[PDB]
DNA sequence: TATCTACCGACAATATCAATACTTATT
DNA sequence: AATAAGTATTGATATAAGTAATAGATA
């Protein structure tokens, strides 16, 4: 029974990065009776949760209450926020590791070398039983960090080389738009590409009413996302939050080829498809005019690509005789 | 045939005047034809040999790319024309109305009348040959960016029309393009460029693999993210890649600015000279209007007419490449393997094996970084190839004959050769390749000199003369093996700092040793004087240092010191000390330090896991040369305030914030042969301008633009210190070039015949006085006083104040009247100008008496410039007689 | 006093999209 | 004489994805 901090501690926390923590156990509740973990983790006295970015550690907490896991790491290198940390969760069942996130050695150094965290890989077709990860992902600075751990997913190389890891991240209102949006809509660019064919993702809460007018109607529906105020979130001065699941999905194409397509075609996603592949190559218009047999394709902009038909044009990338090389698309800013 | 030979053969002076009269005769025509506009010699080129390969047959052989260009030029140019009838076909209507909204609404009625006014295959040239030049540039693979090509496209446009202007201007005796009109015009003729330009392309299948071959196109526009923002790109495909990184690059592309081979015309005037056909302005640096304002207004005064004496002294010097070492540098370019700075023929980039995907992110990233690194080395190694088998052509071109270089000035002053392929200012190899045409009797001086020369190439030139002549004569035999054999023997030549201009020395030097009187013997072969750290000697001048100037030896010493040294030593003892204390950074790095790091740090300084080593060596610095550290304090506040100035005049409620004024004032003094001098340090503000292909992020030129205060002082002291060396140097030029020497100077190094040095050492020494007898820095102070006389300072109150005539200064309220006092109705009116808390007109004046009496308010001070540093005492007429002060 | 926090300049370019000013088309 | 409409133009934001770089006074 890890004892939970309320709003007198995490308000003598001075400094947080720009990072914004839900204190209000209530919602948690909610949330957790939502999520209802113990649907795909059936055996949670042998769950083994690497939480990232703990920074107040309130849903650590309710967590470990409600579920009792085997061993719960929080990795927290914030120096006020280590320090509430370990002078509140002290002699309790939980671990408070002062290593980076961010770094990539952290992992390797704790899973690998030090192996203070051992997980269970498993194979790829369920969502790892044994290993679940959290994240706090909420800096409006610490973007690209949720992009590298996606990116990470189609490699198959960071956390999820121990199977189909579930990720409960906690990422600003418009990151979670960026990566929530469906063909056609405003936000659609690469990221939420690479969400759909990556990932299963929903969104579990938000904090405001006046966010969920940036996401499908549809999606919402379905979602049924749990709304609650900024008076719960402690730094009550930056943009609102969203807690999303995110469960790894199967894919069957070459992710250098498809990054490359898409990376490319989603820079003009208002072009239709009829002048938009020369971008690619020395004489792509004419390949891909030569071989899409479905002539009403070739008229959406990349922004009305499902990924399906992404894949179809990766599959016809790697089939042109003249493709470029993948590999020379940097910028030589030596030269 | 070999014109140098004949020169050289002719037993006597005056024989070798007719001739070289005669010579110049018989050379004007091809001079006339090396002038040529690149138009007309690429389409003759071309299309010639595209003609007599049709006959000969088709090949992939040299001529292959002149035979591609020539028909993408022929089946282009019925598109330009094209666009041109469909341009007039409207431009005519005389109705602007609701039209096509894009494609004739604004932008083909903007650059209608700007395609009519040059012929269309000059256009289809012009863009052909500017998309060839721009290969791998601009950080991208195997491309340009589509901005710097788009402009540069419009701009030779636009050069080509205004010179065609001018020369018709000449026969029967806008204004300036926009950026916009610039982008289009190159945007849309590059447009059709892409669409006609095709090339054979070989490739294996992947799911037959069935080797087969297609057309595709040899241009693409793309995109690619850098840092997360993406840049247009036009990619150049691998087929004319492999062209253009070749042998016969010249041959498409010929460099329309060559070492001429007649006299170069004299300067008169900021706008002609050089060139006797081609028409090239005084100054490098085109960018900036308002340089270009000041020198046209100080040409049009007259009182530049120093800079042309040395100007023209610097440009009528006859060179000659030297043939010996041509030859070897030829061998070794034929061979293929890579040499001293030589790169080495490869035929493709060879990337390490790629690990495994599942491998963690850092091993991915790492392995991303070094495919990154081997690509830069590989673009690198075909950029040097290539630019040193374009530099080795125009020399084979100009074995035979005498070739001058004319000279320009950049903003600063200093004198660089119109020729930029191939000149004296280059690398090692292209200065060991040129060698002077006239020949001079070495003498007993000069084989003394050249001994030292070849001891001075060797890196060896710390030490005095005796010594150096000392080395050269103990490494006589290595001096044989080297010329008799250059590359079949030991190569002692290579190991030298300077190994091709030291295997031309080497040659020299051979040649004297198999005379049994060396004095009769004469030599081509410049040696080169200079002083260590030109700028230092300067600074000890300026600041009248006594300690300093002994390290820069501006007094005379029996033995030559040098600054690098000392300061090296200084710092090595700082370094030590600091490692006694504790710091760890200091001991690991005691060894790596050497004297090309000092010398690297020094130079940036005086002209332009560590971090103890930049601070250690300015501290050193400073403390060796305290009157410069002085001096560049005072100059960098100068130009702080100067910045921070507004003018009167320029000042009204066209300003954005009534309140908040913008500086626009840079800095901009007197040279002291009195060319003028702007920093160019203003900041650009960046726009998308709408093209065919995209939207172009540029900037304007001219668009006024506040000045960048930062850069204005961080450049004063560097500017002001390249302007004195320039100057010393146009002075030493304008009075070699009369009494009778060949005068040569890569700015740091002045350059002259072995028999000439002593000669040409005395004139440098005087010409030092001659510059510094006045005191500069206070010449400077005076001309800041009377040039930013009327400006206003806006200022804060967080520090003390410094006088007591400011408070009546900002009011203007006393009464002037019986004299021209509109400068107090002057400044009052810049009050009014300023928008002070008004509906009425006496409310700001009444207020700073709060102030008068302070209150935080952002006052407006006036401009007053720092008085000089107190100079130290030094002598500098003591330098007549160091002979170490240049060496 | 000895690590904690702050200085985003290479988002050192460009596509797209919402908001702000400059013509109008009927009664 | 209305009253909505349009467009021409400008300013904002997102893009990719190891986060370059320094200190700064303070916990």
């Amino acid at each position: 029974s890890v004892p939970i901090p309320g709003i007198k501690d995490i308000s003598k926390l001075k400094f947080f990065y720009g990072f914004k923590y839900l204190w209000n156990p209530t919602v948690y509740n909610k949330i957790f009776d939502k999520l209802d973990l113990t649907k795909t983790y059936k055996h949670p006295e042998e769950l083994k949760v690497l939480d990232l970015y703990p920074g107040v550690g309130i849903q650590s907490a309710i967590f470990y209450n409600k579920y009792c896991p085997r061993q719960y790491s929080l990795l927290e290198k914030r120096s006020s926020l280590y320090k509430f940390l370990n002078a509140k969760f002290e002699g309790s069942p939980l671990q408070i590791l002062k290593r980076d996130p961010y770094d990539w050695s952290t992992y390797s150094n704790l899973i690998d070398e030090e192996r203070i965290f051992v997980p269970e890989v498993q194979s790829s077709d369920h969502i790892n039983d044994k290993f679940l990860t959290v994240a706090n992902v909420t800096g409006e600075g610490s973007e690209g960090l949720i992009m590298q751990w996606l990116s990470c997913i189609g490699n198959k190389n960071w956390l999820y080389r121990f199977g189909k890891v579930k990720m409960l991240l906690w990422m600003p209102s418009t990151t979670a738009r960026k990566l929530l949006a469906r063909p056609g809509m405003h936000s659609r660019s690469k990221c939420s590409v690479v969400r759909e064919a990556f990932t299963d993702t929903k969104l579990i809460a938000i904090s405001d009413a006046n966010e969920l007018k940036g996401f499908d109607s549809q999606c919402i529906e379905e979602w049924d996302p749990i709304l609650f105020s900024a008076a719960e979130i402690w730094p009550t001065k930056g943009k609102p939050i969203a807690l999303v699941e995110m469960d790894p999905i199967d894919f069957d194409f070459d992710v250098d080829n498809w990054d490359y397509v898409t990376r490319h075609l989603m820079i003009l996603k208002r072009t239709p498809l009829n002048t938009v592949m020369d971008s690619l190559g020395h004489g792509g218009q004419q390949y891909f005019n030569s071989r899409i047999t479905d002539k009403d394709l070739l008229k959406k902009c990349p922004i009305d690509l499902t990924n399906d038909e992404f894949i179809y044009l990766t599959k016809l990338f790697m089939e042109w005789p003249f493709k470029p090389d993948i590999l020379m698309d940097f910028v030589d800013m030596y030269q | 045939i070999n014109f140098f030979e004949i020169y050289n053969s002719l037993p006597t002076l005056e024989e070798k005047k007719a001739f070289e009269s005669a010579l110049n005769i018989f050379n004007q025509d091809r001079q006339k034809v090396l002038e040529n506009r690149a138009t007309e010699a690429a389409r003759e080129r071309w299309k010639h040999d595209f003609e007599e390969a049709k006959a000969r047959g088709d090949i992939s052989i040299e001529k292959n790319l002149n035979v591609k260009l020539w028909k993408w030029y022929n089946e282009m140019l019925p598109l330009v024309k094209e666009e041109i009838n469909h341009c007039r076909s409207l431009l005519s209507e005389k109705l602007s109305d609701k039209k096509g909204l894009n494609k004739v609404d604004t932008n083909r009625l903007g650059y209608g009348p700007y395609l009519t006014l040059i012929d269309p295959g000059k256009m289809c040239v012009i863009t052909i040959l500017e998309l060839l030049k721009l290969n791998s540039t601009g950080g991208v693979i195997e491309g340009m960016r589509t901005a710097r090509a788009v402009i540069s496209v419009g701009k030779a446009i636009e050069m080509e029309f205004r010179s065609e202007q001018v020369l018709k201007s000449e026969s029967q005796a806008k204004i300036l393009w926009p950026q916009s009109i610039r982008a289009r015009i190159g945007s849309v003729l590059i447009s059709m460029l892409i669409q006609v330009a095709k090339v054979s392309v070989q490739g294996v299948d992947p799911v037959t693999k069935a080797k087969v071959h297609g057309e595709a196109p040899a241009f693409a526009h793309g995109y690619q993210y850098h840092n997360g923002s993406k840049l247009g790109v036009l990619k150049i495909h691998k087929t004319l890649i492999r062209q253009l990184n070749g042998e016969r690059l010249i041959a498409s592309v010929q460099p329309q600015l060559l070492p001429m081979l007649v006299e170069p015309k004299p300067w008169v005037n900021w706008r002609s000279g050089g060139y006797h056909y081609t028409q090239s302005t005084l100054l490098r640096t085109k960018d900036s209007p308002e340089q270009v304002a000041y020198l046209k207004a100080a040409s049009d005064n007259g009182d530049i007419d120093r800079v042309y004496d040395g100007l023209n002294v610097l440009g009528r010097t006859p060179w000659t490449v030297n043939r010996k070492v041509f030859d070897v540098v030829s061998q070794v370019w034929n061979k293929g393997e890579g040499f001293l700075d030589i790169p080495g023929a490869q035929d493709e980039m060879v990337l390490p094996p790629a690990p495994p995907k599942n491998s963690d992110p850092s091993i991915l990233r790492a392995w991303k970084l070094q495919v990154k690194t081997i690509a830069n080395k590989f673009s690198s190694d075909r950029s040097n190839r290539c630019d040193t088998n374009y530099k080795l052509e125009i020399a084979r071109a100009f074995l035979g004959e005498k070739l001058y270089f004319p000279h320009n000035l950049d903003f600063r002053g200093r004198a660089y050769p119109l020729s930029p392929h191939f000149n004296h200012l280059g690398n090692d190899m292209s200065r060991g390749l040129l060698i002077f045409w006239h020949g001079k009797k070495l003498g007993p001086s000069g084989l003394k000199w050249l001994k030292i020369h070849l001891s001075n190439l060797f890196g060896f030139d710390k030490l005095p003369l005796k010594d150096r002549v000392a080395f050269t004569e103990s490494h006589l035999q290595d001096i044989k093996d080297s010329a008799e054999n250059p590359l079949t023997g030991d190569r002692w030549w290579t190991t030298a700092d300077k190994p091709w201009q030291a295997l031309a020395t080497c040659f020299e030097l051979n040649e004297v040793m198999k005379m049994d009187n060396p004095e009769e013997f004469i030599s081509h072969q410049p040696v080169h004087q200079d002083g260590t750290c030109n700028g230092l000697q300067h600074y000890a001048a300026l600041g009248g240092d006594v300690e300093g100037a002994t390290q820069v030896n501006l007094v005379p010493s029996d033995k030559p010191q040098d600054v690098y040294a000392h300061v090296a030593r200084l710092v090595q003892k700082r370094l030590e000390i600091a490692a006694e204390k504790g710091d760890e950074n200091a001991k690991i790095l005691k060894d790596k330090i050497t004297r090309k790091v000092v010398k690297q740090t020094v130079m940036t300084n005086v002209y332009g896991f560590s971090k103890y080593l930049t601070k250690h060596v300015f501290s050193a610095i400073r403390e060796l040369f305290h009157s410069a550290h002085l001096i560049q304090d005072w100059l960098g506040e100068s130009a702080k305030r100067i910045s921070k100035s507004i003018r009167l005049d320029v000042d009204e409620k066209s300003f954005k914030n009534g309140n908040k004024p913008d500086f626009m004032s840079s800095v901009i003094w007197t040279t002291p042969l009195g060319l003028p001098i702007v920093q160019p340090y203003r900041e650009e503000s960046k726009k998308q301008v709408e093209t065919n292909l995209q939207t172009v992020f540029i900037s304007d030129p001219f668009a006024v633009n506040p000045v960048n205060a930062r850069r204005q002082k961080a450049g004063l002291p560097p500017n002001f210190i390249h302007s004195l060396d320039a100057s010393h140097m146009l002075l030493s030029a304008a009075e070699c070039g009369k009494q009778g020497l060949d005068f040569a100077s890569v700015h740091d190094s002045y350059w002259t015949h072995a028999s000439d040095i002593d000669t040409m050492n005395v004139v440098l020494r005087e010409q030092f006085i001659k510059l510094h007898e006045v005191d500069l820095v206070l010449r400077l102070k005076e001309e800041f006083d009377q040039r930013y006389k009327n400006y206003v300072k806006i200022g804060k109150l967080k520090r003390s104040t410094d006088l007591a005539q400011k408070i009546i200064r900002i009011r203007k309220d006393l009464s002037r009247k019986l004299g021209r006092s509109t400068t107090l109705a002057d400044e009052i009116y810049f009050e009014k100008k300023r928008q002070e808390l008004l509906n009425e007109d006496i409310t700001d004046l009444d207020a700073l008496e709060l102030e008068n009496g302070n209150s935080g308010m952002s006052v407006l001070l006036p401009l007053r410039l720092p008085e000089i540093p107190p100079k130290g005492d030094f002598d500098v007429t003591v330098l007549r007689n160091s002979q170490y002060f240049f060496s």
